């Protein structure tokens, strides 16, 4: 691999400066190469991940959903052959992460649940582009991935906690705009919410801000939703 | 669109 | 080339496509390729290349300066091998331009202008970064592209002229920030606004919105530097 | 930074 030769603390520097620059692409490319080191990954490590995949794929994603809506429109083979080009680019980004997971990264519970939920998240972003039988094998890979995230943190985290809180509301929009479930979806996001204020008195001083945003961003999607 | 995170 | 087996026609319409999905990248891809089919461009042509490649240049020099900026501060070498890299990079985009320029592009007076003004846009880019003996050897070439573009726009094109009026900016920018020469910078920003508004009934409806705005740029420069 | 178009 291209990152091999370098040191993997100059590696999380680099990530760290692309990050800075906004160069997510680079920044991507610095943490595949971390990861590759074959060591676990600390917290602040695995967002370093987390972000730079995520930002790249969201680029992709709001491309793809352009282009998209003007195919539907227009029904030239070029609309097709640009939305098909983008969209490629955008399976691959996907498969380079679920390898990621599946080789290096799938220990303590934060991070096992953690992993799970970017397995769930991207098999997603994939199931949101395909279609035929290839598909449907796609939707029930992202359920797996996100029920047993879910079981593990229900057991072993408590309610306030910002990972069992923010996989829970990708949980439930998946159950929305990806299994047509608007029933579960909502479900979990109201119970979500609700034992999370249950048991307020479990937030902690290092992740409290980031609870009460999930939080706020689980009742965004409810007021959506009716 | 709805919230992930 | 890979975008070689397209119809030009057809790469106009991915161009467009792209600006729409924001993918400045492929859109230059896209415009690199029309160029190369060995014909000229039209005036809205020309101008899907130069946004596509500007946004692209310009994301980079942004990396490029927030890096730059860290290095600064901080004088291991990371950060010079992570700066150094975005620079490889962009002044590598830069060559691909100044070269469809040399190759294709350098008719009538405004397309004259038009490419001449891009030469010394992306030599100017190359020297915000350039160093040393090969560094000045740029600087002389941004300065003949401008000049010749401006003896042809004077004689030309009226002054209320939007390619006329956003060289003249650029090339006081150009004298200001890379020439250190504050006098002729904002000599030329002054008598090309206040010659614009002596012969302001040339403004055209083709084009006049265009004209306010970049005399109110050459006027917010003005306001900065005095 | 100054305007450049
Ligand atoms: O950027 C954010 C945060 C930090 O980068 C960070 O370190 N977090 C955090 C806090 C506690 C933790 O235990 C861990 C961990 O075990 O890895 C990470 C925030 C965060 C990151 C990712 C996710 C979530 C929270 C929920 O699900 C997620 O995927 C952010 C904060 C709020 C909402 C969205 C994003
Ligand atoms: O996007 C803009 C415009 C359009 O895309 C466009 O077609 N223009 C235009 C109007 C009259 C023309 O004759 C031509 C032409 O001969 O090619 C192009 C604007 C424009 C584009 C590029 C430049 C300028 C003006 C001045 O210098 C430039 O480089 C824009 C408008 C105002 C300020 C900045 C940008
Ligand atoms: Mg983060
Ligand atoms: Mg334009």
């Amino acid at each position: 691999g291209a990152m091999g030769s370098m040191e993997r603390a100059s590696l999380i520097q680099k990530a760290k400066l692309a990050e800075q620059a906004e160069r997510y692409e680079d920044m991507a490319a610095f943490m595949k190469g971390a990861v590759e080191k074959g060591e676990e990954l600390s917290c602040e490590e695995r967002n370093l991940l987390s972000v730079a995949y995520k930002n790249v794929v969201g680029g992709q994603r709001a491309a793809w959903r352009v282009l998209s809506s003007i195919e539907q429109k227009s029904n030239g083979p070029e609309v097709r052959e640009y939305r098909e080009k983008v969209e490629t680019e955008l399976q691959g980004v996907c498969d380079t992460v679920l390898g990621l997971l599946d080789s290096h990264l799938i220990g303590d519970a934060e991070s096992r649940v953690f992993y799970l939920k970017m397995k769930g998240d991207y098999y997603r972003y994939l199931a949101e582009v395909a279609t035929g039988d290839d598909k449907k094998r796609i939707i029930d890979s992202a359920r797996s991935a996100y029920q047993e995230a879910m079981d593990i943190s229900k057991k072993e985290m408590p309610p306030t906690n910002p990972i069992r809180l923010g996989l829970a509301l990708n949980f439930s929009v998946f159950h929305y705009e990806i299994a047509n479930s608007p029933e579960e979806a909502i479900s979990l996001a109201k119970t979500t919410f609700d034992e999370a204020m249950a048991d307020l008195h479990t937030l902690s001083e290092d992740s409290y801000k980031d609870s009460t945003l999930i939080m706020q961003l689980l009742r965004d999607n409810l007021t959506l939703w009716t | 669109f709805p919230a992930t995170v």
